[PDB]
């Protein structure tokens, strides 16, 4: 469907996927544990029963016969984790999450409170401005001509130098600021 | 509320957890044993196991990192990452 | 007379203080939350007081001080009314809201805008005692828009999280759908009685007055989430817990039964609006305990709980019972807010789970909260001689010996033994049986705060039925000659929903598995009736929006017809006479032409 | 001090207190206290207050206006006369507005004070009420935001018709 | 068997059961990588615009303003008037304006009448 | 009135001789002062009006009018400030002498006795408007949104000259006070219903009417920020004053010549906030939220009833208020982010929150929260309607909610949700946006205390 | 806001509710009806003759 470092699922995730989706949904209709056990039993003897099948065209009928049964069976409300999206508590802390280019327009006087912290910001900084056209020269060099064909980013080859891209993705918010 | 969580507590808990499996022999798993080699685990197997960690710590983990986390030691790092552990 | 109406306005003024005093603050204010939470103490003991006198001798007075404008013949001033109502909702109201502030300190500890918080909870209580106390219907709509508004603010108060956004907009839209009612009430009003001051409608009282209340009717669908516009009610779930357990429980949403109940000389007369407001709170009950029946978030339980409470209110509106139903407002508001905050310390010791699908074996684990939840689903159900049982059996019994609808009757009782089974349903699967949460244990309840708020308000869901319902004075005929069974109706209706639900839990923990029938999926999915009507009534009006006004009128036609249209013509006017090919001889023969024209066909030489 | 005669209220009937039970009751222990601490206080500021007050005495008076020709007495289009007696009909079309809204204050305080008997007890008020609005709708009503004594005289003389006609109808 | 999920305009049809989806033959190979290839291309350029030191302004997005200018500057370059246009203005357009009026007109034609013959209560009414 | 008009023109010389850095400081403090002066005018009487000279008056009407003018140019000029800094210097002056300009003919022109004297300065007020508009706007479409403004405006104007020189010839006098006592009815004919057409169409242009508003979101958006809110805040009421001062003369021709206007600004109020609903545009969501409201003005004005006329001119003056203040907080969106659209920088409450507090309070009083004035007037227009039509309850509780919806959808869009992650250049609010917001708000609320001075002359 | 609270009495409501006062004591003591259908007197009034 929509993967950032493949184009496509594999037939095997997507057997894995749907084992995971009914199990979770088995789950939310049989609360108790013992019976959640009994039954995901049950249903692991049934996803065994057809593992070892080399015909791919009934494999693939075999799965979309078991989508079919799966959506015939669904809880209208299953359970979702308290973070989860679709949550309760999903994306709650958003509003708090604030970046950290605000820091540049404090205000000198509330800048003093926080001497050391600020000393580490400027060195970070002086660190990036550093990097950057490394990082970007080795992300030059690396693209094949006609653009990237999937999403995913190199590492820094050599020493002393950071792997491109960096910023954005390590000085980004806690989950709980 | 919440209490904080560092790596060896993450590493006691999901080594505690993955002790717990019958299909997994207790005295010759590690933190870097491997799931389908070194355990002889099938692809099922290493789903229910994540399940088990997703219940075990109370946050879910997506498909799309679930199916790259094949050691114990992946598991305890992306837990503190996505955690934020170590601050 | 002079310590009466002294004490009245100094607990509002005494209420308005803090607001003042948080926004004329430089530094960050030493413990604000105490401070509001002592103002609100001893406002509470200020009200007390003409409580006690109008218990007394039975004293109402108004009190109309400031005069704020005269528009022709009407007078607009700030009235204030110290009646039955108002001297018994106050010290409720300020008890109630004392106990969720304390909770509020507990809970909202570690939130980094703990002051907005609380200076939003104190706007809406403000708004909340300009409403009960209103003389006029411009100062009630001001406490209407007033705790709409605040309803807002404090649904949406994580306002990084979308859904949050989309269940105080629904909040919005509904109540808007409201105030067009109220409107409508208002200025019926002004054109046919020439007044707003309800002391010259209840003077006046006109008999042809089925306009006015099904405006008001309309106005308290919208306010109290009724049938047809309820389910912004269960959507505002969203908020925090304190924000739910005031507002969605026990003070914002009893408005439009309030407002009904002030003019109970009006539907009094009128059998038509009796019989309407009979028809819809019986619906709305029984739909609201039936969609409450299968529902896994315990929020949403106990948020169709008090919609079915709000449509029990309704019921005993329609018989001509508006004493027994605000002595009910006053009942339920105790144990609803004290079940949403034990309700609120599960979700807190579980870290933030509201799924009753994770909880259990918390019986022994947190026994103070399990014992206030015990009290509180018993005097929900109608225990005898608790607080709900002063109130709610009175109006099994006088919808009982009534001439009264026969259907609406039958789904009050319907809707009675599913309230008993989803409070049973609440008790098992969140205190009963072995444990489902998450490994690790965090569990603690032993804060003084969450302690002293919970013993509050259990004390009150334990003897403030008894103490109100012994206080207050006869103001009807209390039917007290009935039959055996007539008089059993409530007790054993309630018994048989506690033992179809036991049954019901029993054969859940079997080992059996059924796939869902359809009676399933409509109940568990709300009757379908925001699936179908979130998705429809939005796209209609979003698709008129944009394909037919914003593009084809003003930015198609309305353009074509007058400005395009006619510049068009100028400029092919402009091209033809412009286009001549500079000769003589063609200038000249048009000259020839124009004179024989003149000459012969116009007759200009005449 | 007001005028007891335009607004009119009947005596207070108070009765007296008999405890019956031996239970001390909190609210004379409170008027005593508030006799204490709130009236006595404020009683001496107000009597400082009023002794500044004394000191320096000034009055305002009530404006009187002596009656102009109305203007059923003005030649058409004669600015000065018209012009007068537009402003003496404007000023008393203020007048009677408030008489209105004294006679709905009478009629609230009425169903106020009352009780629950005021359906009986408030009958000459309705009745007050009801021949006063019928005089201001017959004066006034109808006129639009543009109203003028030419359009009051235009009414009124509309309505005298429809009376005259009626009348020789009847005859 | 089972009931067949039967797609609506305002309830699509599942991922998991869209036949389409499990098509394997190498021309949706193809195109799946061509559109990979163009969304990583995309998401390149806005990381490179995105992670500059230097930068402190706004990544300016072509697409957005694609859309403003699609929404807003184009609806009349791009009006032809055919029997669709011009009917569904009319409909539109003097459709409710009139269907209003109508009513508008006959209500207060109903209530002038009804008051010069004294039959409609208006005891209390000084307020207008 | 020339103890406003001479200091009016007094501050051409203050602008013209002033220092290179000194002349906002100069034109505001001595603006304000003028703003200050202005209170004189609440000498109003209960039966007469303020009738200074042959060629002047003021009655209740005007002077909330009046006010509202001389108060909003200091706002103007500490509103253009910011995005006039790197201008020319004879440029800035020229600008400063345009708004001048145009608050003197404004001030003329709601005290103008004569009614050809009202025509005249109601038509100056066209040129440094236009001006404004189509050299110191932004965009490319400035000259088409002047073109559109200008010829709206004068086709629908010069019959009301013509018009206007007819009522001269045939009663004798244009002078206001004559005409109050000298009016005759208008009965029913051809004749008199093309005067009719004639007299209003000029004033339904400039409110605007629904299908003649066309120029409307283009003059209010091409615009820099003080011609937005001198456009919104009063010219746009120039029509509602012409309607209130012409009317007198159309009866009793206006009780059947006005069904169709009142069907097209009844319907047009949906259309406007329906349009309001689907803009991805934040200037035009305030110019159609403008049409709306204009459109409420034009009801109440054309039933004619006394509740009516009260609450038409409560809602003009709470509305100019409330539509200047929505523009300022959206230029100051503009001047961060450089884009209009509503879509690109969001969530701004975690980065700017007493400007999000700001913008809660205009959307507040956007949507007629009580006890504003904009729901006093609002709700006076409703119990008029009403009592012209049992149905106009229906068209104004549908209106009523789509103005919440979309005041709302405007705040939540805007201020709320996840920020924009490539936008870092959101810097903290200053001094002067606060002070120019809450200079918009505190009027505004501090008339609900006393709202008897913005009722109108039958008060 | 100073200067507007202490207007000197804005359009004449406070005079016009003391002259009320005024009329309906005078009315009410002599037994006159407080307000007649006509504002102005019938017997100086002409009508059409028909
Ligand atoms: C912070 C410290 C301040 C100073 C502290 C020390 C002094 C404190 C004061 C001591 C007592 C002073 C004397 C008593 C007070 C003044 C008495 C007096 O004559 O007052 C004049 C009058 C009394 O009314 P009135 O009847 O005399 O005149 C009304 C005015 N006209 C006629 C023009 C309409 O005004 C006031 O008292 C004003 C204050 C009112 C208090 C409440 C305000 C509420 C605002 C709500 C706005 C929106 C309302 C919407 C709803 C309206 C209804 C539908
Ligand atoms: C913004 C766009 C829309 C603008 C709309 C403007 C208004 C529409 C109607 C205007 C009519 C023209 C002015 C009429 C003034 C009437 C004054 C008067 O005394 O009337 C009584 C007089 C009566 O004549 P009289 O008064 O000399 O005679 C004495 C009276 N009787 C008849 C009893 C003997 O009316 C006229 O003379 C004719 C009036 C009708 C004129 C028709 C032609 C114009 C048609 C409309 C053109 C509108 C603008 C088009 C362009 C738009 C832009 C491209
Ligand atoms: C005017 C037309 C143009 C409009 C734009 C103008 C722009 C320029 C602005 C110039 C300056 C401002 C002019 C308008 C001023 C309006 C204000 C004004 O003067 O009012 C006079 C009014 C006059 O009131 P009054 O008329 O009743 O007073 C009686 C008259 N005297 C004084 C002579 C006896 O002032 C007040 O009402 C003040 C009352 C006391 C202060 C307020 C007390 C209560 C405050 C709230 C308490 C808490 C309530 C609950 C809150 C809960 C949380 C929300
Ligand atoms: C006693 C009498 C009883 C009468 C009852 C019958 C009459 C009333 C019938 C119901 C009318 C209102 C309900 C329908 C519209 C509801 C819109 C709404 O709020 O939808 C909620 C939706 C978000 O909620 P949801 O989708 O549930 O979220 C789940 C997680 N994403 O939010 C959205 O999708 C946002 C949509 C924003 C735009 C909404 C546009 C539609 C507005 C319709 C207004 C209609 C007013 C009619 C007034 C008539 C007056 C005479
Ligand atoms: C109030 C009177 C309470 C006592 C009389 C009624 C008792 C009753 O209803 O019992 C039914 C049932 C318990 O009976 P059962 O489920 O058969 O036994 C459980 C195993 N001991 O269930 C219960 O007793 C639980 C529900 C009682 C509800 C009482 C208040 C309503
Ligand atoms: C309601 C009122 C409806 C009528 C309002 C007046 C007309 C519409 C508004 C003014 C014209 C708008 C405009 O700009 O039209 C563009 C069109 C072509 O302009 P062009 O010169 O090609 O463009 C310059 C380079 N882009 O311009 C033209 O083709 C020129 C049109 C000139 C019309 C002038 C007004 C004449 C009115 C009286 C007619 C008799
Ligand atoms: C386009 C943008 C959006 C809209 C902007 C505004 C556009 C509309 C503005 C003008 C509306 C039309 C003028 C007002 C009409 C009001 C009703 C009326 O009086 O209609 C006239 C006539 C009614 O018939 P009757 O009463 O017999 O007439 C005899 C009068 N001596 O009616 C009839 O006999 C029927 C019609 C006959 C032709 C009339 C032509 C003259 C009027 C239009 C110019």
């Amino acid at each position: 469907a929509f993967l950032p470092s493949a184009a496509y699922l594999t037939h095997q995730q997507k057997v894995l996927q749907l084992y995971k989706r009914a199990l979770r949904h088995l789950e939310s209709r049989c609360v108790h544990r013992d019976k959640y056990r009994y039954f995901a039993c049950l249903l692991r003897a049934r996803f065994d029963e057809h593992k070892n099948e080399k015909d791919m065209v009934k494999a693939t009928q075999l799965l979309r016969e078991a989508e079919k049964e799966f959506w015939h069976g669904q809880h209208p409300q299953p359970y979702i984790f308290p973070e989860s999206p679709g949550g309760t508590s999903y994306e709650r802390y958003e509003c708090y999450k604030v970046p950290e280019w605000c820091l540049d327009d404090w205000h000198p006087s509330e800048k003093a409170m926080y001497p050391d912290y600020f000393a580490k910001r400027e060195q970070w900084k002086k660190l990036r401005r550093e990097s950057w056209e490394r990082e970007v020269k080795q992300l030059q060099e690396e693209t094949p001509v006609g653009g990237p064909r999937t999403e995913a980013l190199p590492p820094a080859r050599k020493q002393g130098d950071l792997p491109p891209l960096w910023w954005h993705i390590v000085t980004r918010p806690r989950e709980r600021p | 509320d919440a209490p904080p969580l560092t790596l060896e507590g993450i590493k006691d808990r999901v080594l505690y957890v993955l002790k717990l499996y019958d299909k997994i022999d207790p005295e010759k798993l590690s933190v870097n044993s491997h799931f389908m080699k070194d355990l002889g685990l099938d692809s099922l197997d290493q789903v229910e196991i994540i399940m088990a960690m997703e219940d075990e710590f109370g946050f879910e983990i997506p498909d799309i990192d679930a199916e790259k986390l094949m050691c114990p030691q992946e598991i305890v790092d992306y837990i503190a990452d996505k955690k934020d552990v170590y601050e | 007379m002079n310590l009466f109406s002294s004490l009245t306005l100094v607990t509002l003024i005494l209420l308005t203080m803090p607001i003042a005093a948080i926004n004329f603050n430089t530094h960050k204010f030493t413990n604000y939350p105490l401070y509001v939470k002592t103002t609100i103490s001893c406002a509470f003991i200020t009200s007390m007081i003409p409580t006690m006198m109008f218990i007394h001798t039975g004293q109402e007075m108004i009190i109309s001080n400031w005069h704020w404008l005269t528009i022709q013949t009407l007078k607009l001033s700030l009235s204030f009314k110290m009646d039955f109502f108002s001297m018994m909702f106050v010290p409720v109201a300020l008890f109630v809201t004392w106990s969720i502030m304390e909770f509020s300190m507990w809970y909202m500890h570690s939130d980094p805008n703990i002051n907005q918080f609380f200076k939003y909870l104190l706007l809406f209580l403000i708004t909340m005692l300009i409403l009960v106390t209103a003389n006029n219907l411009f100062q009630l709509f001001i406490g209407w828009e007033g705790v709409g508004i605040m309803s807002f603010l404090l649904i949406g108060w994580w306002y990084g999280r979308t859904d949050a956004n989309t269940a105080a907009l629904q909040a919005i839209l509904y109540n808007r759908i409201g105030d067009i009612g109220f409107i409508l009430a208002m200025a019926w009003f002004l054109i046919n009685l020439n007044t707003w001051d309800l002391q010259q409608i209840f003077m006046l009282n006109p008999n042809d007055s089925n306009l006015p209340l099904m405006g008001l009717i309309l106005a308290a669908t919208g306010k109290s989430a009724q049938f047809g516009l309820h389910p912004w009610l269960p959507s505002a779930m969203e908020g925090p817990t304190p924000v739910s357990a005031l507002l969605h429980s026990s003070t914002m949403v009893v408005a439009g039964i309030f407002l009904l109940i002030r003019f109970y000389p009006l539907t009094e007369n009128n059998k038509f609006g009796q019989s309407i407001m009979l028809c819809l709170g019986a619906m709305t009950t029984l739909f609201t305990a039936m969609c409450a029946l299968t529902q896994n978030d315990i929020k949403k339980i106990i948020a169709f709980s008090t919609s079915s409470q709000l449509g029990l209110m309704m019921v005993t509106i329609g018989i001509n019972q508006p004493h027994l139903a605000f002595l009910h407002i006053c009942t339920h508001a105790f144990f609803k807010a004290m079940l949403f905050m034990c309700s609120g310390s599960i979700i807190h010791s579980l870290n933030d789970e509201q799924d009753i699908r994770k909880m259990g074996g918390l019986f022994k684990a947190m026994p103070f909260t399990t014992t206030a939840l015990i009290i509180g689903s018993l005097a929900l159900t109608g225990m005898p001689f608790l607080t709900g049982f002063y109130s709610k059996d009175l109006i099994i019994e006088s919808a009982n010996t009534s001439y009264t609808n026969a259907w609406a009757l039958l789904m009050t009782l319907v809707a009675t033994s599913f309230t008993a089974i989803y409070s049973t349903r609440i008790i098992f699967f969140a205190l009963l049986g072995q444990p489902r949460f998450p490994t690790l244990i965090n569990i603690n309840e032993n804060n003084p705060f969450l302690i002293n708020s919970i013993k509050r308000l259990l004390i009150g869901s334990l003897f403030a039925g008894f103490i109100i319902s012994n206080n207050i004075p006869p103001m009807t005929i209390p039917q007290m000659t009935m039959p055996h069974y007539l008089k059993m109706t409530a007790l054993t209706v309630t018994i048989l929903g506690f033992i179809l639900a036991l049954e019901i839990s029993n054969t859940t923990h079997y080992l059996k598995f059924n796939y869902p029938s359809n009676t399933f999926k409509f109940s568990n999915l709300l009757g379908y009736y925001p699936t179908i009507m979130h998705r429809l009534t939005p796209y209609m009006n979003l698709t008129m929006s944009q394909k037919s006004a914003s593009s084809l009128l003003d930015l198609i036609w309305l353009e074509t017809i007058l400005p395009k249209t006619i510049s068009l013509a100028q400029m092919k006017m402009s091209t033809t006479i412009t286009s001549q090919k500079g000769l003589i001889k063609l200038y000249f023969l048009s000259f020839l032409i124009t004179i024989l024209i003149s000459t012969t066909l116009l007759n200009f030489h005449e | 001090s007001w005028d007891k005669d335009v607004y009119p209220e009947p005596p207070r009937r108070t009765p007296a207190p008999s405890p019956q039970t031996s239970l001390p009751n909190p609210i004379t222990y409170l008027t005593k206290a508030f006799d204490l601490l709130v009236d006595r206080p404020v009683t001496l500021v107000r009597e400082f207050i009023e002794r500044q007050h004394a000191k320096n005495k000034y009055y305002y008076y009530h404006r009187e206006f002596r009656r102009v020709p109305d203007i059923t007495e003005c030649h058409e289009k004669d600015v000065l006369c018209m012009f007068e007696a537009e402003m003496q009909w404007k000023r008393d079309y203020k007048v009677d507005q408030e008489i209105v809204n004294i006679i709905q204050e009478r009629l609230k305080a009425c169903q106020q004070r009352e009780g629950e008997s005021h359906r009986q007890n408030c009958a000459k008020e309705l009745q007050q009420f009801t021949q006063v609005v019928k005089a201001y709708q017959d004066r006034y009503h109808d006129l639009g935001a543009h109203y003028s004594a030419r359009k009051c005289l235009a009414k009124q003389k509309q309505r005298m018709l429809a009376e005259r006609k009626a009348t020789k109808e009847a005859a | 068997s089972f009931p067949k999920y039967e797609p609506s305009r305002l309830a699509s049809l599942p991922t998991t059961l869209d036949p389409a989806e499990y098509d394997i033959s190498s021309e949706t190979r193809k195109a799946q990588a061509e559109r990979l290839a163009i969304r990583s291309r995309l998401k390149r350029e806005y990381q490179l615009q995105y992670n500059d030191p230097s930068r402190r302004g706004v990544v300016e997005d072509p697409a957005l303003i694609r859309w403003t200018c699609a929404r807003s500057a184009n609806v009349y370059p791009n009006f032809r008037p055919n029997t669709k246009t011009s009917l569904l203005g009319a409909l539109f357009g003097i459709g409710p304006l009139i269907f209003w009026y109508y009513v508008f007109k006959t209500d207060r034609d109903r209530k002038e009448k009804l008051i010069q013959e004294g039959k409609l209560d208006r005891t209390f009414n000084i307020s207008y | 009135m020339l103890k406003y008009i001479i200091p009016t023109m007094m501050l051409m010389p203050l602008t013209w001789l002033s220092k290179n850095s000194m002349i906002w400081i100069n034109t505001t403090l001595h603006s304000l002062l003028i703003s200050l002066t202005s209170l004189l005018l609440l000498n109003q009487f209960g039966d007469n009006s303020l009738n200074f000279s042959l060629t002047f008056f003021s009655d209740s009407l005007s002077t909330p009018l009046l006010i509202l003018t001389m108060w909003l140019l200091p706002l103007m000029l500490m509103a253009s400030q910011h995005h006039l800094s790197k201008e020319n210097l004879a440029r800035k002056k020229l600008f400063i002498s345009m708004l001048i300009l145009l608050q003197l003919f404004l001030i003329m022109t709601f005290t103008a006795t004569e009614l050809i004297f009202f025509y005249i300065m109601f038509e100056a007020t066209l040129v440094p408007t236009l001006i404004i508009i189509t050299r110191w706007g932004n965009q490319t479409e400035r000259l088409n949104a002047g073109l559109y403004f200008l010829f709206y405006t004068l086709a629908g104007s010069l019959p009301l000259l013509v018009a206007l020189i007819y009522i001269q010839n045939t009663m004798g006098s244009l002078n206001f006070l004559i005409l109050q006592y000298w009016v005759q009815p208008m009965p029913n004919s051809w004749s008199n219903t093309f005067m009719w057409l004639a007299c209003m169409m000029a004033f339904m242009v400039k409110m605007p009417l629904y299908g003649l508003h066309l120029w409307l979101p283009k003059a209010h958006v091409e615009a820099p920020i003080a011609g937005s809110m001198v456009l919104a805040a009063i010219l746009l009421k120039l029509g509602g004053y012409g309607m209130m001062r012409i009317t007198l003369l159309l009866n009793p021709i206006t009780d059947f010549m006005a069904y169709p206007f009142i069907m097209l600004s009844l319907w047009g109020m949906i259309m406007t906030s329906s349009i309001c609903l689907r803009q991805t545009d934040l200037k035009s969501l305030i110019a159609y939220s403008s049409v709306s409201h204009m459109a409420l003005v034009i009801v109440a004005i054309l039933i004619q009833t006394p509740w009516s006329y009260m609450g038409a001119t409560a809602l003009m003056i709470a509305h100019g208020l409330t539509s200047s203040m929505l523009f300022c907080l959206a230029n100051s969106n503009y001047e961060r982010v450089h884009s209009r659209t509503m879509i690109l920088a969001r969530g701004l409450q975690t980065l700017l929150p007493l400007m999000a507090a700001w913008w809660l309070l205009a959307s507040l009083t956007n949507l007629a929260l009580p006890p504003s004035i904009n729901l006093i007037g609002e709700l006076f227009v409703v119990m008029s309607t009403f009592s012209w039509s049992n149905i106009t309850i229906i068209l104004m509780g549908l209106n009523m909610v789509i103005t919440a919806l979309y005041s709302l959808y405007m705040l939540i869009t805007t201020q709320r949700g996840k920020h924009t992650h490539h936008i870092n250049n959101i810097l903290p609010s200053f001094t002067r946006e606060n002070a120019l917001m809450s200079l918009h708000m505190l009027p505004l609320l501090l008339l609900s205390l006393n709202p008897k001075i913005i009722l109108g002359p039958l008060y | 806001s100073t200067f507007v609270a202490y207007l000197p009495d804005y359009r004449m409501q406070e005079w016009a509710r003391r002259e009320a006062e005024r009329l309906v004591k005078y009315r009410e003591a002599h037994g006159l009806p407080l307000m007649e259908s006509n504002c102005f007197d019938p017997s100086k009034i002409q009508l059409p003759e028909d």
